[PDB]
C-alpha cells in the first residue's frame, strides 16, 4: 500500500506536468495597442492655440470620432493638457490602410487571412459593419432568447 | 447578404437539441414483458430474452 | 467578479436621478419630475447613452484583473469534462477471422438519451469472444455519470456482435467550473513553488494525476499511520484516483516519480491509497407539491451527488448533518422532517485523518399535502468497496 | 438611412422591435422582470409560482422581440410574463 | 470642438461646454435650459472621471480602499484558508503588499513565517531546541546540539492558552511552516 | 476569461441607436433623425463626451494593471531610462579647502548633442586632486550610451578644474519597453523558486561561484562527515573552486552568504571544501600510422583533459577504466593495448561521496606498425 | 469568510424577511427546519444549535388564525479561532 520515496533530482514525469506560468500576449486590455503605425506614414504637426483632437481628426481623417486613433498614435491622454508648440503625429487617411497586417492563420477547417492592427484602426475600418459579412451578423443574433437566472 | 453563409457546430456553438426535432422521438428500449416460462419445476423459470 | 462599482449604471435610475438633479440645479424652476411624463423622451435618450457608456466604464478594474490572469500566466478557459467508461463487446460465436469494432461506435442507455462513443478501433482476435475499449460521453455534464451495466443499447448492428455493456461506472462528468474554482486554479499557480505545508494537497489532487482525484498530505506520519508517533522529515500522501477509488499502485508510482525531484533533499515521502467511508441516508420530507415525487427525488439525488463530490469534500473532516440538510433543502419545493445518516441523527466523524466520505444509499419517504406517501430507495455505488 | 426609414414605419407591436436589445438593456430588463415578479408573486397563477419556487428555473428574454418567458428546471416552456422593449416592461 | 483638457478639467462640463456658442443670441449657451438639462450628465461623467483617475491607486494595497482588499486577494494568490475575511484590514494590506516579493517567493523560511505572524499582530519567538541556550547554559560543562526539523513558537504570557492567538498561530504555522517539520506552539519561558 | 472591450466599437451607431430609442420611448412620435432635429445635438455631444470617458477608462484600466505590476509584483514598467555614467573631475591644484561642484553641472561630448548633468553636489576634500560623481543623461534613449572618455566637454570653466571625463561608459539608456517584454518580466518574478533538491542546490552554488566550479549536495550528512550517523535536517555542500582546487574559506563564506537566506525553516546548511583524488595514467597503444606520434599525443591529452573536466565528472562516482579507454580511442587514429590507472587496470572507487577525480600525469608509450616507440610523460597538475 | 457584524446583520435581515407577514401563512406551525434553512441561506456560517421559544422543536400554532411574529434573536457566533461574538437584538417596534 505505502510506497517509500526518497529525494531525486531530474525526472520526466515531472517535466510532463511541469511549467505552468505562461507569458503569452493574448487579446486583452494591455495588448490592444501592440501594433504601431510606421513613422513614414504619419505627419508631424505642431500644437497651436485653438487646436483640439476633434479638429485634427476632422481635417486629416475626415471623421470626428477618429481622434482615438490619433491619441493612440501618440500615447496621449486626451483629458490631459497638450503644451503649446508640442509636437503631435497625425495618421494619414490613405496611409492608415497599410498598418493593417494580413497573415495566414491555420485552423482545422482551413487557412484564413486575418487582419491585425491596433484596435482603434480595427474599429474605424469596420465602422458601419461594412467589412464583416452578413453571415457573421446573423450568427451572433441566432441566440436571441438569453437564459437569465431568477432570484 | 444572400450569398454569405456560416456553419456552426453541433456542441461547440449550439446545444445539440437545437438540431433535432421532438417529433422524431428516439427509439428507447425496456425489459421485455413476454418472456417464456418453464413450468417443469427445474431451475429458474425465465427462458427467453436476457 | 466581486469588484466595486465605480458609478451607478441603471436606465430607470439614471432617468429619475437626471430629472431630480435638473430640478435641483435650477431653484425649482423645472418641476416636471414625473419619470414617465413629458420629459421622459429627453431623459430616456440621454440615459440610454449614459447607461451604455457607464456599463463599460464599470468594467475597467475587472478587465485589468482578467488581463493579468490571462497574459502573464496563460490559464486555459475550462469548458467542461466528458464522462468516460470502459465498454466490453461480446461476440455471438467464435470467429475464424479477427472481428473489428470501428472507432466512434455509438452505445446508449435504455432510455436512449445518453450516448457514448468508442475512443478507437477495437480488434477482437479470431477465437476470442469479448473485448474491451474505452468510450467517451457525447457531451459534457454530470448527467453522464452512470452506473455499471447501464449503457448497453446500440443502434448500428455488427455481424455476430451479441452484446455490449460498460464494465465501469462512467465518471468525471463535469459541466464546467464556477468563477471561484477558476480563481482557485489561478491562485494555486501563483503559490505552488517548492511544495511545503500541504501544497502537496494541491499538486496531485488536480495535477499529475488527473481531474477528479483527491490527495491528503499529513506531516510527520510514519509507516504505522499513528498520529501519536511523529517522525520529523516525513510527509505522507493519501490518494484517491481519478475514478474515485483508493489509488492504484501504478498511480502511486507515477505520483512518486512526479514528486521526487520537488521534495526537500533528505526528506522521506510516503504515498498510500486513501480510504472511504460509506454514508447511507434516510430522508423523511414534506413536499409542497410544486414538483412531482420523481422530480423531487432526482433533484435531491443530483444535489447530494454534487455535495459528496470528492472535490467538494475535505478528507478527514466530519460530515455535518446540518450541512447535508441544507444541501437537500437547496433543491427547493420540499420541507425536511427527518434525516438519518448511518442509522443516527448525529454528525459522522471520519475514523482517521485520511478517510473521505462517499455516500452510497439513500431512501426517500416524501409526503405531500394530499397525503400520498412516496417511498423509494436508490443505491449509488457499484458495491460497498467501489 | 435604414434607421430613419425604420423609425418612420410604425412598429409591429407583436414581432421584432425596431431596436434590438443590447446586453446592458437585457440586464436592465431582467432586473425589471424580477422586480415585477417579486412584487406580484401572490397574484401569479398557481403554475407560475410553482416554477418560480424552483431554484433551477430560468427566465428567457428574446433579444429581438423582447418577449420574456418562464422555463422550469427541465428546460421546457412553462409560461410567458410579458414584453420588454428598450425602456419599460409590459406584463401580459 | 474644444479640447478635452478644458472640457474635463477647467469647465468640468464635458457635454455642455461642447454645445455651440458662436451665434450669440440664438445658440445653446444663450438659453439656460441647455445648461440645466445637461448638468446631471456632466456631474455623472465627472464623478466617473475621478473614479477612473483614482483607479490605478486602488490596485496598491498600501493605498487602496478596504473595498478592494478582497478584490485584490486572488491576484496576490490568497484564496482558501490562506485568506480570511476576519483578518484586520491593516494585516490584509501588509500581507497583500509583500506577497510576490517575500511571502510566496520564500515560503517555508523563518523570515516568511515570522513576517506573517507579525503582520497579524502576534508577538512571537521562533526557538529551535538545542542543548546550548545562550541565556543559561554554562560554557564549562554544557554541550552543543541541534534539533534538526524541529522548532517551536513561543508566545508571551499576555495571551490566553488555546485562545485567539494560540489557535491563529497554529493555523499560520500549518499554512506556512514546512510540513515535515515538527512544531509546537508554547508559552515563552522567559 | 477574455477581458471585455471597454471602448464602444461604433459611436455613430450609438447616436443612431439613441435616436431610435427616442422613438421607442415616445411610441412613434419622435421621428426626427437629422442634425437639424432637437435631440441630435444633445445625443451627439453626449456620445463624444462618452467616447472621451471610455478612452480614459481604457487608459485607467491599463494603468491599474501597470500599477499592480509596479507595487505588488515588484516589476515597474519602463517608459524610457536616462543613461547614467560616472564622471571624474580632476583638479589642476591641491586646494587647502573643499572644492564644491554644484548640482546639474552640464557636461557634453564634442558635438554637444549628448548632454549629461551631475546628479548631486561633488565635494572634493582638501588635499585631493580628483573626485567622482554619477551623472545622468539629458533625455531618454539609446543614443546616450557612449564609451569611456567620450563625455568631456563643459561650457562653464571653473578655477582649478583641469579636466572632466567619464571613466565609465554610459549605460542603461532605453527608449521604451514593448508590452511583450513587460509581460515576460512580470512572469519571471512569479517563477522565482528557492532551491529544494540536491541538483537545485548544486546549480545555485555554481551560479554564485562561477563557470568552471562544481558542487555536490548531500542530505543528512553531519559536520563530522560520518555517513553511518545521519543528522536530521542537514544539507551538506561540497565545493570545488573555479580553478579546480577545493574551495578556500573565502569562497565558502561567499557562497554561504548567498545560500543562507534561501534555506527554509528546520534545515541546517553546512558547507565544506571538496576532496580531490589524483589520477595517474600509463598508456601503451598501437598507432595505425594515420597520424604522427606528436599529433596523437596532443589529441589524447586534449581528449583526457575534456574527459576529466569537473563539469563532466560526477563527484563520488568511480572512474571506470572502460570509459577512459573509450575516451582515448574516440580520437580514432590509435588502438589501445594497455591502460593503467594508479598502477592498476581496474575501476577506481572513490573513498567517499564528496571526492572528484583530477588526473595529474599521463605516460604515453605509443608504437606504430614499423615498431617505432614514442615515449613521453605529461604532468597536467598545476 | 465574513465579519461577525456582517453575519449578524445578514442573519437579521434574512429572519426579518422570513417572518414577514406576507411570507407567513396563519395557523401553520413554524418549522425549526425552515428557520435553520433561512439562517443558513446567508452562507457564511454553519448552524449548530437553534432554539425557538426555549425549545428545539416545531412550534404549533394555537389556532388557525395565529400569525407568528419575530420578537427577539440571541446571537452566539464563533469562528475557527474561538472568538465569540454575543448579541441580543429585540425586533419589536
Amino acid at each position: 500500500t505505502t510506497q517509500e520515496f526518497l529525494s531525486k533530482n531530474k525526472t520526466i514525469e515531472s517535466e510532463l506536468l511541469d511549467l505552468l506560468i505562461k507569458p503569452n500576449t493574448d487579446d486583452s486590455i494591455l495588448t490592444r495597442n501592440k501594433q504601431a503605425i510606421a513613422d513614414r506614414d504619419l505627419f508631424d504637426i505642431e500644437w497651436e492655440p485653438g487646436q483640439s483632437l476633434n479638429k485634427l481628426a476632422t481635417e486629416y481623417l475626415g471623421d470626428s470620432f477618429a481622434w482615438q486613433i490619433i491619441a493612440d498614435a501618440n500615447g496621449i491622454d486626451p483629458t490631459k493638457e497638450i503644451d503649446i508648440g508640442a509636437g503631435l503625429k497625425v495618421p494619414d487617411q490613405k496611409a492608415l490602410e497599410n498598418s493593417i497586417k494580413k497573415f495566414i492563420v491555420n485552423s482545422p477547417t482551413g487557412k484564413q487571412l486575418i487582419s491585425d492592427a491596433k484596435q482603434s484602426i480595427l474599429n474605424l475600418i469596420g465602422v458601419g459593419d461594412s467589412n464583416t459579412e452578413f453571415s457573421k451578423t446573423l450568427k451572433d443574433c441566432i441566440g436571441k432568447v438569453v437564459n437569465f437566472s431568477f432570484d | 447578404k444572400y450569398i454569405s453563409t456560416s456553419y456552426a457546430q453541433g456542441g461547440i456553438d449550439l446545444p445539440i437539441d437545437f438540431l433535432e426535432n421532438p417529433d422524431d422521438a428516439k427509439d428507447t428500449n425496456s425489459a421485455s414483458t413476454a418472456t417464456e416460462v418453464d413450468s417443469v419445476g427445474n431451475g429458474t423459470v425465465s427462458r427467453s430474452g436476457v | 467578479l466581486n469588484a466595486p462599482q465605480l458609478v451607478v449604471d441603471d436606465y430607470e435610475q439614471l432617468i429619475i436621478d437626471s430629472l431630480v438633479h435638473t430640478n435641483v440645479v435650477s431653484n425649482g424652476e423645472f418641476t416636471d419630475l414625473d419619470a414617465s411624463g413629458f420629459m421622459r423622451p429627453f431623459a430616456g435618450t440621454m440615459a440610454y447613452a449614459g447607461s451604455e457608456l457607464l456599463y463599460k466604464a464599470n468594467l475597467a478594474s475587472i478587465a485589468a484583473a482578467k488581463s493579468f490572469f490571462k497574459n502573464v500566466l496563460g490559464v486555459p478557459e475550462d469548458t467542461g469534462t466528458k464522462a468516460t467508461t470502459t465498454l466490453q463487446f461480446g461476440l455471438s460465436a467464435s470467429l475464424s477471422t479477427d472481428f473489428i469494432v470501428p472507432i466512434n461506435f455509438q452505445v446508449s442507455d435504455l432510455s436512449g438519451t445518453l450516448r457514448f462513443y468508442t475512443i478507437g478501433n477495437l480488434v477482437i482476435p479470431a477465437g476470442a469472444t469479448f473485448g474491451t475499449i474505452e468510450a467517451i460521453a457525447e457531451d459534457i455534464g454530470e448527467k453522464y455519470n452512470v452506473s455499471a451495466n447501464f449503457i448497453d443499447q446500440y443502434s448500428t448492428p455488427l455481424t455476430y456482435l451479441q452484446y455490449v455493456t460498460n464494465i465501469r461506472p462512467a465518471t468525471n462528468g463535469r459541466s464546467g467550473e464556477t468563477i471561484d474554482n477558476l480563481i482557485e486554479r489561478c491562485a494555486q499557480i501563483i503559490r505552488i513553488r517548492n511544495p511545503v505545508s500541504a501544497l502537496d494537497f494541491e499538486q496531485l489532487a488536480e495535477l499529475t494525476m488527473g481531474e477528479g482525484s483527491r490527495c491528503k498530505a499529513i506531516g510527520l506520519l510514519g509507516i504505522n499511520k499513528i498520529v501519536t508517533d511523529p517522525q520529523p522529515g516525513v510527509v505522507h500522501l493519501f490518494l484517491l484516483d481519478v475514478n474515485g477509488n483508493p489509488a492504484d499502485p501504478v498511480t502511486i508510482s507515477t505520483v512518486g516519480a512526479t514528486l521526487q525531484p520537488r521534495i526537500m533533499l533528505g526528506t522521506r515521502l510516503l504515498i498510500s491509497p486513501m480510504e472511504v467511508l460509506n454514508i447511507e441516508l434516510e430522508l423523511i420530507a414534506l413536499s409542497d407539491s410544486s414538483k412531482t415525487f420523481q422530480q423531487l427525488a432526482d433533484d435531491i439525488l443530483e444535489a447530494l451527488k454534487v455535495f459528496f463530490n470528492p472535490a467538494n469534500l475535505t478528507p478527514g473532516e466530519p460530515v455535518l448533518i446540518e450541512e447535508v440538510k441544507f444541501a437537500i433543502r437547496s433543491v427547493g419545493g420540499l420541507s425536511i422532517s427527518y434525516l438519518q445518516m448511518n442509522d443516527n441523527a448525529i454528525n459522522i466523524p471520519m475514523p482517521n485523518q485520511w478517510t473521505i466520505p462517499r455516500f452510497s444509499y439513500i431512501g426517500f419517504e416524501l409526503t405531500d399535502s394530499e397525503g400520498t406517501v412516496y417511498r423509494d430507495n436508490v443505491v449509488t455505488v457499484t458495491n460497498p468497496e467501489e | 438611412e435604414e434607421a430613419k426609414k425604420k423609425v418612420k414605419v410604425e412598429t409591429v407591436q407583436n414581432g421584432n422591435l425596431k431596436k434590438t436589445l443590447s446586453e446592458k438593456q437585457l440586464i436592465d430588463g431582467v432586473k425589471r422582470v424580477t422586480e415585477y415578479l417579486k412584487k406580484n408573486i401572490s397574484f401569479q397563477p398557481r403554475t407560475i409560482q410553482n416554477i418560480l419556487s424552483d431554484p433551477k428555473s430560468v427566465i428567457k428574454i428574446d433579444k429581438d422581440t423582447g418577449q420574456v418567458s418562464l422555463f422550469n428546471g427541465n428546460g421546457e416552456f412553462a409560461a410567458l410574463v410579458g414584453t420588454y422593449n428598450g425602456d419599460i416592461f409590459s406584463p401580459s | 470642438s474644444k479640447d478635452a483638457f478644458t472640457a474635463w478639467n477647467v469647465d468640468r462640463r464635458p457635454i455642455y461646454s461642447r454645445m455651440p456658442k458662436e451665434q450669440v443670441g440664438t445658440s445653446y449657451h444663450d438659453y439656460i435650459a441647455t445648461d440645466w438639462l445637461t448638468a446631471y450628465w456632466d456631474k455623472i461623467f465627472i464623478e466617473c472621471y475621478d473614479k477612473l483617475e483614482d483607479l490605478p491607486r486602488q490596485f496598491d494595497p498600501l493605498q487602496c480602499d478596504e473595498e478592494y482588499l478582497d478584490f485584490l486577494a486572488p491576484l496576490c494568490g490568497w484564496t482558501a484558508p490562506y485568506w480570511s475575511g476576519d483578518y484586520p484590514p491593516e494585516s490584509k494590506r501588509v500581507l497583500l503588499a509583500n506577497s510576490y516579493s517575500l511571502i510566496w517567493r520564500d515560503k517555508g523560511s523563518l523570515t516568511v513565517l515570522s513576517f506573517v505572524l507579525n503582520a497579524l499582530f502576534i508577538n512571537h519567538r521562533i526557538f529551535v531546541p538545542g542543548s546550548f541556550i545562550l541565556g543559561q547554559s554554562q560554557v564549562s560543562e554544557d554541550t552543543l546540539g541541534a534539533a534538526g526539523w524541529e522548532f517551536e513558537i513561543l508566545l508571551p504570557r499576555d495571551y490566553a492558552e488555546n485562545g485567539y492567538e494560540f489557535r491563529l498561530t497554529l493555523k499560520i504555522a500549518s499554512l506556512f511552516s514546512p510540513l515535515w517539520c515538527k512544531y509546537r506552539v508554547r508559552y515563552d519561558n522567559l
